[PDB]
Protein backbone atom coordinates (compact mmCIF):
# COMPACT_ATOMS: atom_id res chain seq x y z
CA UNK A 1 0.00 0.00 0.00
CA UNK A 2 2.60 2.24 -0.20
CA UNK A 3 1.80 3.91 -3.89
CA UNK A 4 -1.10 5.69 -1.96
CA UNK A 5 1.69 6.67 0.40
CA UNK A 6 4.09 8.08 -1.89
CA UNK A 7 1.02 9.92 -4.11
CA UNK A 8 0.15 11.80 -0.98
CA UNK A 9 3.96 12.42 -0.15
CA UNK A 10 4.34 13.46 -4.00
CA UNK A 11 1.22 15.56 -3.83
CA UNK A 12 2.64 17.22 -1.10
CA UNK A 13 6.12 17.73 -2.18
CA UNK A 14 4.65 19.33 -5.22
CA UNK A 15 3.01 22.23 -3.03
CA UNK A 16 6.13 22.56 -0.75
CA UNK A 17 8.37 22.81 -3.82
CA UNK A 18 5.63 26.14 -5.59
CA UNK A 19 5.95 27.46 -1.75
CA UNK A 20 9.66 27.31 -1.54
CA UNK A 21 10.27 28.72 -5.09
CA UNK A 22 7.74 31.89 -4.27
CA UNK A 23 10.31 32.26 -1.04
CA UNK A 24 13.45 32.15 -3.51
CA UNK A 25 11.92 34.52 -6.15
CA UNK A 26 12.63 37.55 -3.66
CA UNK A 27 15.95 37.27 -4.42
CA UNK A 28 -2.04 64.38 22.59
CA UNK A 29 1.20 62.75 21.58
CA UNK A 30 3.46 65.37 23.44
CA UNK A 31 2.22 65.24 26.79
CA UNK A 32 3.83 62.10 27.37
CA UNK A 33 7.88 62.94 26.80
CA UNK A 34 9.28 63.28 30.38
CA UNK A 35 11.33 66.32 31.85
CA UNK A 36 14.53 65.12 30.34
CA UNK A 37 13.17 64.46 26.91
CA UNK A 38 11.66 68.02 26.62
CA UNK A 39 15.09 69.01 28.13
CA UNK A 40 16.97 67.35 25.05
CA UNK A 41 14.25 68.40 22.62
CA UNK A 42 14.82 72.20 23.57
CA UNK A 43 18.30 72.25 23.71
CA UNK A 44 18.52 70.18 20.23
CA UNK A 45 16.21 72.22 18.83
CA UNK A 46 15.79 75.59 20.39
CA UNK A 47 17.48 98.16 11.24
CA UNK A 48 21.16 98.38 10.23
CA UNK A 49 24.20 97.35 11.76
CA UNK A 50 27.38 98.73 13.23
CA UNK A 51 30.88 98.30 11.62
CA UNK A 52 31.99 96.57 14.92
CA UNK A 53 29.11 94.12 14.90
CA UNK A 54 29.60 93.54 11.31
CA UNK A 55 33.30 92.86 11.28
CA UNK A 56 32.78 90.37 14.44
CA UNK A 57 29.70 88.61 12.40
CA UNK A 58 32.26 88.52 9.21
CA UNK A 59 35.10 86.72 11.58
CA UNK A 60 32.89 84.26 13.02
CA UNK A 61 31.70 83.02 9.29
CA UNK A 62 35.20 82.89 8.63
CA UNK B 1 -9.11 70.73 32.04
CA UNK B 2 -9.98 69.77 28.43
CA UNK B 3 -6.15 68.94 27.69
CA UNK B 4 -4.75 66.99 30.88
CA UNK B 5 -7.74 66.53 33.46
CA UNK B 6 -9.15 64.74 30.42
CA UNK B 7 -6.98 62.30 30.04
CA UNK B 8 -6.22 61.87 33.64
CA UNK B 9 -10.12 61.08 34.32
CA UNK B 10 -9.39 58.14 31.91
CA UNK B 11 -6.45 56.90 33.30
CA UNK B 12 -8.46 57.06 37.14
CA UNK B 13 -10.97 55.19 35.26
CA UNK B 14 -9.13 52.36 33.52
CA UNK B 15 -7.35 52.08 37.11
CA UNK B 16 -10.89 50.54 37.51
CA UNK B 17 -9.50 47.38 35.73
CA UNK B 18 -6.12 47.08 37.46
CA UNK B 19 -8.44 47.21 41.22
CA UNK B 20 -10.34 44.10 39.56
CA UNK B 21 -7.35 41.89 39.94
CA UNK B 22 -6.10 43.77 43.31
CA UNK B 23 -8.74 42.63 45.01
CA UNK B 24 -9.16 38.96 42.86
CA UNK C 1 37.17 13.43 -6.83
CA UNK C 2 40.58 14.72 -6.19
CA UNK C 3 40.18 17.20 -9.16
CA UNK C 4 36.46 17.73 -7.42
CA UNK C 5 38.37 18.42 -3.80
CA UNK C 6 40.94 21.03 -6.08
CA UNK C 7 38.42 23.29 -7.77
CA UNK C 8 36.83 23.35 -4.28
CA UNK C 9 39.72 24.71 -3.05
CA UNK C 10 39.74 26.91 -6.32
CA UNK C 11 36.19 27.88 -6.47
CA UNK C 12 34.50 28.57 -3.52
CA UNK C 13 32.05 31.18 -5.41
CA UNK C 14 29.83 28.80 -6.79
CA UNK C 15 29.53 26.06 -4.28
CA UNK C 16 25.86 25.48 -5.58
CA UNK C 17 26.98 24.43 -8.70
CA UNK C 18 29.88 22.71 -7.65
CA UNK C 19 27.92 20.44 -4.82
CA UNK C 20 24.91 19.76 -7.83
CA UNK C 21 27.70 18.51 -10.46
CA UNK C 22 28.85 16.18 -7.61
CA UNK C 23 25.50 14.95 -6.13
CA UNK C 24 24.93 14.17 -10.17
CA UNK C 25 28.03 12.00 -10.01
CA UNK C 26 27.33 10.12 -6.67
CA UNK C 27 23.57 9.34 -7.93
CA UNK C 28 25.18 7.85 -11.24
CA UNK C 29 27.52 5.66 -9.52
CA UNK C 30 25.32 4.03 -7.25
CA UNK C 31 26.37 5.60 -4.38
CA UNK C 32 23.20 6.54 -2.80
CA UNK C 33 24.29 7.00 0.92
CA UNK C 34 26.93 8.91 -0.25
CA UNK C 35 23.78 11.69 -2.07
CA UNK C 36 21.92 11.69 0.81
CA UNK C 37 24.61 12.33 3.08
CA UNK C 38 26.26 14.47 0.87
CA UNK C 39 23.35 16.61 0.41
CA UNK C 40 22.69 17.10 3.60
CA UNK C 41 25.78 18.03 4.89
CA UNK C 42 24.80 21.05 2.11
CA UNK C 43 21.42 21.46 3.24
CA UNK C 44 22.69 22.24 6.80
CA UNK C 45 25.65 24.30 5.23
CA UNK C 46 23.68 26.90 2.83
CA UNK C 47 23.34 30.14 3.76
CA UNK C 48 21.08 32.13 0.91
CA UNK C 49 17.61 31.19 0.59
CA UNK C 50 17.84 30.88 -3.17
CA UNK C 51 21.17 28.36 -2.86
CA UNK C 52 18.89 26.43 -0.09
CA UNK C 53 15.89 26.03 -2.10
CA UNK C 54 17.98 24.85 -5.41
CA UNK C 55 19.37 22.07 -2.73
CA UNK C 56 16.28 21.39 -1.19
CA UNK C 57 14.36 20.68 -4.09
CA UNK C 58 16.83 18.88 -5.68
CA UNK C 59 17.23 16.25 -2.43
CA UNK C 60 13.36 16.46 -2.15
CA UNK C 61 13.26 15.02 -6.07
CA UNK C 62 15.93 12.52 -5.76
CA UNK C 63 14.21 11.28 -2.72
CA UNK C 64 10.85 10.95 -4.97
CA UNK C 65 12.64 9.60 -7.81
CA UNK C 66 15.10 7.42 -6.26
CA UNK C 67 11.67 5.87 -3.90
CA UNK C 68 9.36 5.78 -7.18
CA UNK C 69 12.24 3.72 -8.87
CA UNK C 70 12.79 1.28 -6.49
CA UNK C 71 8.63 0.87 -5.64
CA UNK C 72 9.22 0.24 -9.83
CA UNK C 73 10.45 -3.26 -8.94
CA UNK C 74 14.51 -3.75 -1.81
CA UNK C 75 11.91 -3.51 1.11
CA UNK C 76 14.45 -1.47 3.73
CA UNK C 77 15.76 0.86 0.92
CA UNK C 78 12.50 1.97 -0.03
CA UNK C 79 10.91 2.18 3.89
CA UNK C 80 13.99 4.38 4.23
CA UNK C 81 14.07 6.08 0.83
CA UNK C 82 10.17 7.10 1.40
CA UNK C 83 10.79 7.62 5.66
CA UNK C 84 13.30 10.82 4.14
CA UNK C 85 11.17 11.80 1.89
CA UNK C 86 8.23 12.48 4.15
CA UNK C 87 10.62 14.00 6.50
CA UNK C 88 12.33 16.52 4.18
CA UNK C 89 8.75 17.35 2.93
CA UNK C 90 7.83 17.94 6.90
CA UNK C 91 10.63 19.62 8.20
CA UNK C 92 10.55 22.06 5.62
CA UNK C 93 9.57 24.76 8.12
CA UNK C 94 12.50 24.09 10.41
CA UNK C 95 15.57 24.36 7.29
CA UNK C 96 13.67 27.59 7.00
CA UNK C 97 14.54 29.35 10.17
CA UNK C 98 17.92 26.62 10.01
CA UNK C 99 18.50 29.76 7.22
CA UNK C 100 18.03 32.57 9.03
CA UNK C 101 19.93 31.24 12.14
CA UNK C 102 23.04 31.35 10.19
CA UNK C 103 21.90 34.65 7.95
CA UNK C 104 21.92 36.73 11.62
CA UNK C 105 22.24 34.00 14.90
CA UNK C 106 21.50 36.63 17.06
CA UNK C 107 18.55 37.74 15.54
CA UNK C 108 15.78 37.39 18.23
CA UNK C 109 12.78 36.89 15.65
CA UNK C 110 13.57 34.14 14.35
CA UNK C 111 14.25 32.64 17.32
CA UNK C 112 10.64 33.56 18.67
CA UNK C 113 9.51 31.96 15.06
CA UNK C 114 11.54 28.42 15.88
CA UNK C 115 9.47 28.26 19.15
CA UNK C 116 6.57 28.57 17.21
CA UNK C 117 7.09 25.95 14.95
CA UNK C 118 7.76 23.22 18.12
CA UNK C 119 5.10 20.48 18.06
CA UNK C 120 5.01 20.09 21.83
CA UNK C 121 5.69 23.14 24.88
CA UNK C 122 8.21 19.87 25.92
CA UNK C 123 9.86 21.06 22.97
CA UNK C 124 9.57 25.10 23.35
CA UNK C 125 11.67 24.57 26.32
CA UNK C 126 14.48 23.04 25.02
CA UNK C 127 14.45 25.44 21.74
CA UNK C 128 14.32 28.79 24.43
CA UNK C 129 17.12 27.03 26.18
CA UNK C 130 19.48 26.87 23.34
CA UNK C 131 18.05 30.92 21.81
CA UNK C 132 19.39 31.72 25.59
CA UNK C 133 22.76 30.09 25.06
CA UNK C 134 23.38 30.79 20.95
CA UNK C 135 22.32 34.62 21.76
CA UNK C 136 24.50 37.37 22.88
CA UNK C 137 23.01 40.41 24.47
CA UNK C 138 25.65 43.13 22.96
CA UNK C 139 24.53 42.37 19.44
CA UNK C 140 20.75 42.26 19.77
CA UNK C 141 19.39 44.40 17.34
CA UNK C 142 16.00 45.53 18.13
CA UNK C 143 16.07 47.02 21.64
CA UNK C 144 13.46 45.38 23.70
CA UNK C 145 13.44 41.84 22.02
CA UNK C 146 15.74 39.76 23.68
CA UNK C 147 13.60 40.84 26.99
CA UNK C 148 10.62 39.64 25.37
CA UNK C 149 12.24 35.91 25.23
CA UNK C 150 13.40 35.81 28.28
CA UNK C 151 9.39 36.73 29.18
CA UNK C 152 8.00 34.32 26.95
CA UNK C 153 10.36 31.79 28.43
CA UNK C 154 9.30 32.55 31.92
CA UNK C 155 5.56 32.64 30.62
CA UNK C 156 5.46 29.08 29.41
CA UNK C 157 6.39 27.86 32.56
CA UNK C 158 3.92 30.25 34.51
CA UNK C 159 1.16 28.26 32.01
CA UNK C 160 1.52 24.93 32.92
CA UNK C 161 2.92 24.87 36.67
CA UNK C 162 5.65 25.27 38.55
CA UNK C 163 5.95 29.09 39.38
CA UNK C 164 9.15 28.46 41.78
CA UNK C 165 10.84 27.31 38.31
CA UNK C 166 9.54 30.54 36.23
CA UNK C 167 10.83 32.95 39.11
CA UNK C 168 14.22 31.07 39.26
CA UNK C 169 14.66 31.17 35.60
CA UNK C 170 13.83 35.45 35.39
CA UNK C 171 16.36 35.31 38.20
CA UNK C 172 18.99 34.50 35.99
CA UNK C 173 17.32 37.03 33.35
CA UNK C 174 18.02 40.32 35.42
CA UNK C 175 21.37 39.11 35.79
CA UNK C 176 22.10 39.24 31.73
CA UNK C 177 24.36 42.62 30.64
CA UNK C 178 21.67 43.90 28.61
CA UNK C 179 22.51 46.67 26.75
CA UNK C 180 19.42 48.68 26.12
CA UNK C 181 16.72 49.35 29.28
CA UNK C 182 13.94 48.18 26.77
CA UNK C 183 14.64 44.38 27.54
CA UNK C 184 14.38 45.24 31.19
CA UNK C 185 10.88 46.86 31.38
CA UNK C 186 9.88 43.89 29.21
CA UNK C 187 10.55 41.54 32.06
CA UNK C 188 10.18 43.45 35.35
CA UNK C 189 6.98 44.59 33.77
CA UNK C 190 5.75 41.30 33.10
CA UNK C 191 7.21 40.01 35.89
CA UNK C 192 5.36 42.14 38.06
CA UNK C 193 2.03 41.54 36.22
CA UNK C 194 2.36 37.59 36.38
CA UNK C 195 2.68 38.13 40.33
CA UNK C 196 0.14 40.37 40.83
CA UNK C 197 -2.75 37.78 39.75
CA UNK C 198 -1.12 34.85 42.29
CA UNK C 199 0.60 36.59 45.38
CA UNK C 200 -1.50 39.79 45.45
CA UNK C 201 0.04 43.47 44.77
CA UNK C 202 1.83 43.91 48.21
CA UNK C 203 4.40 41.23 46.52
CA UNK C 204 3.50 42.78 43.12
CA UNK C 205 5.16 46.47 44.41
CA UNK C 206 8.05 44.58 45.64
CA UNK C 207 8.91 42.96 41.82
CA UNK C 208 9.31 46.60 41.07
CA UNK C 209 10.53 48.03 44.40
CA UNK C 210 13.34 46.27 43.92
CA UNK C 211 14.64 47.57 39.98
CA UNK C 212 13.89 51.44 41.30
CA UNK C 213 16.52 51.37 43.91
CA UNK C 214 17.56 54.59 43.14
CA UNK C 215 21.27 55.49 43.62
CA UNK C 216 22.86 58.14 44.73
CA UNK C 217 24.30 60.61 41.99
CA UNK C 218 22.32 59.38 39.52
CA UNK C 219 24.01 62.25 37.13
CA UNK C 220 26.90 60.77 37.08
CA UNK C 221 25.78 57.10 36.37
CA UNK C 222 23.46 58.64 33.64
CA UNK C 223 26.41 60.05 32.12
CA UNK C 224 28.39 56.74 32.02
CA UNK C 225 25.84 55.19 29.89
CA UNK C 226 24.90 57.45 28.15
CA UNK C 227 28.26 58.83 27.08
CA UNK C 228 29.74 54.37 27.09
CA UNK C 229 28.49 53.96 23.63
CA UNK C 230 26.67 50.71 24.54
CA UNK C 231 29.93 49.58 27.18
CA UNK C 232 28.15 49.82 29.79
CA UNK C 233 24.83 47.25 30.82
CA UNK C 234 21.47 49.30 31.36
CA UNK C 235 21.31 47.64 34.87
CA UNK C 236 22.73 50.82 35.95
CA UNK C 237 20.61 53.08 34.53
CA UNK C 238 17.39 51.07 35.78
CA UNK C 239 16.34 53.84 37.98
CA UNK C 240 15.55 56.20 34.89
CA UNK C 241 12.94 53.68 33.31
CA UNK C 242 9.61 55.65 32.98
CA UNK C 243 8.04 52.34 31.77
CA UNK C 244 8.67 50.70 35.11
CA UNK C 245 7.59 54.20 37.28
CA UNK C 246 4.39 53.85 35.24
CA UNK C 247 3.72 50.73 35.95
CA UNK C 248 5.00 50.91 39.51
CA UNK C 249 2.79 54.19 40.30
CA UNK C 250 -0.26 52.43 38.64
CA UNK C 251 0.07 49.51 40.71
CA UNK C 252 0.28 51.59 44.42
CA UNK C 253 -2.59 53.98 43.13
CA UNK C 254 -4.96 51.41 42.08
CA UNK C 255 -3.79 49.75 45.34
CA UNK C 256 -4.34 53.09 47.45
CA UNK C 257 -8.06 53.28 48.83
CA UNK C 258 -10.86 55.58 47.47
CA UNK C 259 -10.94 56.80 51.18
CA UNK C 260 -6.99 56.48 51.90
CA UNK C 261 -5.64 59.67 54.14
CA UNK C 262 -2.46 61.02 55.11
CA UNK C 263 -1.73 58.53 57.63
CA UNK C 264 -2.69 55.58 55.71
CA UNK C 265 0.68 53.89 54.34
CA UNK C 266 -0.05 53.22 50.87
CA UNK C 267 -1.41 56.87 50.50
CA UNK C 268 2.34 58.07 51.83
CA UNK C 269 3.91 55.38 49.66
CA UNK C 270 2.67 56.78 46.63
CA UNK C 271 3.28 60.48 47.54
CA UNK C 272 7.18 59.23 48.09
CA UNK C 273 6.99 57.31 44.27
CA UNK C 274 5.10 60.52 42.88
CA UNK C 275 7.78 63.09 44.66
CA UNK C 276 10.89 60.66 43.75
CA UNK C 277 9.80 60.61 39.86
CA UNK C 278 9.62 64.21 39.68
CA UNK C 279 12.62 64.67 41.64
CA UNK C 280 14.29 62.33 38.70
CA UNK C 281 12.79 64.67 36.29
CA UNK C 282 10.90 61.80 35.09
CA UNK C 283 7.90 63.23 35.27
CA UNK C 284 5.47 63.88 32.17
CA UNK C 285 2.87 66.45 31.86
CA UNK C 286 0.05 63.74 32.18
CA UNK C 287 2.06 62.66 35.16
CA UNK C 288 2.00 66.12 36.38
CA UNK C 289 -1.57 66.30 36.60
CA UNK C 290 -2.21 62.13 37.52
CA UNK C 291 -0.15 63.06 40.97
CA UNK C 292 -2.36 66.12 41.35
CA UNK C 293 -5.55 64.47 40.47
CA UNK C 294 -4.77 61.78 43.10
CA UNK C 295 -3.89 63.91 45.48
CA UNK C 296 -7.42 66.31 45.04
CA UNK C 297 -9.01 62.69 45.22
CA UNK C 298 -7.66 62.70 48.71
CA UNK C 299 -8.90 66.19 50.37
CA UNK C 300 -5.24 66.65 50.10
CA UNK C 301 -5.94 69.87 47.76
CA UNK C 302 -3.50 72.42 49.24
CA UNK C 303 -0.33 69.98 49.02
CA UNK C 304 -1.87 69.18 45.25
CA UNK C 305 -1.29 73.24 44.15
CA UNK C 306 2.81 71.91 45.67
CA UNK C 307 2.52 69.72 42.93
CA UNK C 308 1.70 72.16 40.17
CA UNK C 309 4.37 74.89 41.34
CA UNK C 310 6.95 71.98 41.56
CA UNK C 311 6.62 70.62 37.89
CA UNK C 312 5.32 73.54 35.54
CA UNK C 313 8.69 75.13 35.80
CA UNK C 314 10.60 72.41 34.45
CA UNK C 315 8.46 72.18 30.81
CA UNK C 316 8.65 74.13 28.36
CA UNK C 317 5.76 77.12 27.43
CA UNK C 318 4.03 75.54 25.61
CA UNK C 319 2.97 72.58 27.82
CA UNK C 320 3.20 74.95 30.87
CA UNK C 321 0.10 76.68 29.39
CA UNK C 322 -2.15 73.43 29.77
CA UNK C 323 -0.62 72.57 33.31
CA UNK C 324 -1.45 76.74 33.73
CA UNK C 325 -5.07 75.88 33.23
CA UNK C 326 -5.09 73.14 35.49
CA UNK C 327 -3.46 74.92 38.56
CA UNK C 328 -6.06 77.87 37.89
CA UNK C 329 -9.41 75.47 37.40
CA UNK C 330 -8.49 73.85 40.43
CA UNK C 331 -7.23 76.96 42.71
CA UNK C 332 -10.32 79.10 41.78
CA UNK C 333 -13.06 76.66 42.25
CA UNK C 334 -12.49 74.13 44.80
CA UNK C 335 -14.27 73.74 48.05
CA UNK C 336 -10.75 72.67 50.08
CA UNK C 337 -8.70 75.31 48.26
CA UNK C 338 -7.51 78.22 51.08
CA UNK C 339 -5.47 80.44 48.85
CA UNK C 340 -6.56 83.99 49.64
CA UNK C 341 -8.01 86.37 46.25
CA UNK C 342 -4.83 88.00 46.39
CA UNK C 343 -2.60 84.21 45.75
CA UNK C 344 -5.04 83.68 43.23
CA UNK C 345 -4.64 87.10 41.86
CA UNK C 346 -1.13 86.15 42.25
CA UNK C 347 -1.04 83.11 40.02
CA UNK C 348 -2.88 84.47 37.48
CA UNK C 349 -0.59 87.31 36.89
CA UNK C 350 2.31 85.03 36.73
CA UNK C 351 0.86 82.91 34.54
CA UNK C 352 -0.10 85.62 32.05
CA UNK C 353 3.28 87.31 32.20
CA UNK C 354 4.93 84.02 31.60
CA UNK C 355 3.12 82.32 29.12
CA UNK C 356 3.14 85.91 27.03
CA UNK C 357 6.55 86.79 27.45
CA UNK C 358 7.11 83.27 25.10
CA UNK C 359 3.73 84.09 22.83
CA UNK C 360 1.52 81.42 23.73
CA UNK C 361 -2.12 81.76 23.25
CA UNK C 362 -3.45 83.16 26.72
CA UNK C 363 -7.17 83.65 25.38
CA UNK C 364 -8.22 80.93 28.45
CA UNK C 365 -6.10 82.25 30.85
CA UNK C 366 -7.97 85.82 30.32
CA UNK C 367 -11.39 84.93 30.27
CA UNK C 368 -10.95 82.82 33.65
CA UNK C 369 -8.64 85.47 35.09
CA UNK C 370 -11.71 88.17 33.98
CA UNK C 371 -14.42 85.62 35.51
CA UNK C 372 -12.49 85.15 38.79
CA UNK C 373 -12.11 88.55 38.76
CA UNK C 374 -16.00 88.97 38.42
CA UNK C 375 -16.51 86.60 41.36
CA UNK C 376 -14.21 87.16 43.95
CA UNK C 377 -15.24 91.14 44.01
CA UNK C 378 -17.56 92.04 41.84
CA UNK C 379 -15.43 94.95 39.91
CA UNK C 380 -17.05 94.27 36.64
CA UNK C 381 -14.66 97.62 35.19
CA UNK C 382 -11.13 95.24 36.34
CA UNK C 383 -12.83 92.44 34.55
CA UNK C 384 -13.09 94.35 31.47
CA UNK C 385 -9.73 95.97 31.67
CA UNK C 386 -8.27 92.61 31.78
CA UNK C 387 -10.25 91.61 28.65
CA UNK C 388 -8.88 94.42 27.12
CA UNK C 389 -5.08 93.66 27.86
CA UNK C 390 -5.67 90.55 26.43
CA UNK C 391 -7.04 91.56 23.38
CA UNK C 392 -4.65 94.53 22.97
CA UNK C 393 -1.35 92.35 23.60
CA UNK C 394 -0.74 87.00 15.23
CA UNK C 395 -3.63 84.20 16.34
CA UNK C 396 -5.60 87.34 15.30
CA UNK C 397 -9.12 85.35 15.79
CA UNK C 398 -8.37 85.17 19.45
CA UNK C 399 -8.06 88.95 19.60
CA UNK C 400 -11.16 88.95 17.99
CA UNK C 401 -13.27 87.18 20.43
CA UNK C 402 -11.36 88.70 23.42
CA UNK C 403 -12.56 92.31 21.68
CA UNK C 404 -16.17 90.66 21.30
CA UNK C 405 -16.59 89.90 24.73
CA UNK C 406 -14.98 93.11 26.40
CA UNK C 407 -17.04 95.09 24.33
CA UNK C 408 -20.42 93.48 24.93
CA UNK C 409 -19.43 92.90 28.61
CA UNK C 410 -18.68 96.60 28.65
Amino acid sequence: KLDEKLKELKRKRVDVSIKSRKLADREEKAFHYTVQEYDAWERRHPGGISYDQLAKLSYEKT
Amino acid sequence: MPSLRDLSLERDQELNQLRARINQ
Amino acid sequence: EEFMRQMNGIYPDKWLFLILSLAKYYISRGRLDSCGDLLKKSLQQTLRYSDFDRIYNFYLLFEQECSQFILGKWTEKLQAHMATFESLINLYDIYLNDVALRQDSNLVETWMKRVSLQKSAAEKCNVYSEAILKIDPRKVGTPGSFGRLWCSYGDLYWRSNAISTARELWTQSLKVPYPYIEDLEEIYLNWADRELDKEGVERAFSILEDALHVPTNPEILLEKYKNGHRKIPAQTVLFNSLRIWSKYIDYLEAYCPKDANSSDKIFNKTKMAYNTVIDLRLITPAMAENFALFLQNHYEVMESFQVYEKTIPLFPPEIQYELWIEYLEVATSHQLSSLSPEHIRFLFEKALKNLCSNGIDCKTIFIAYSVFEERISGLISKSIEILRRGAVITHLESRLQLWRMCISKA
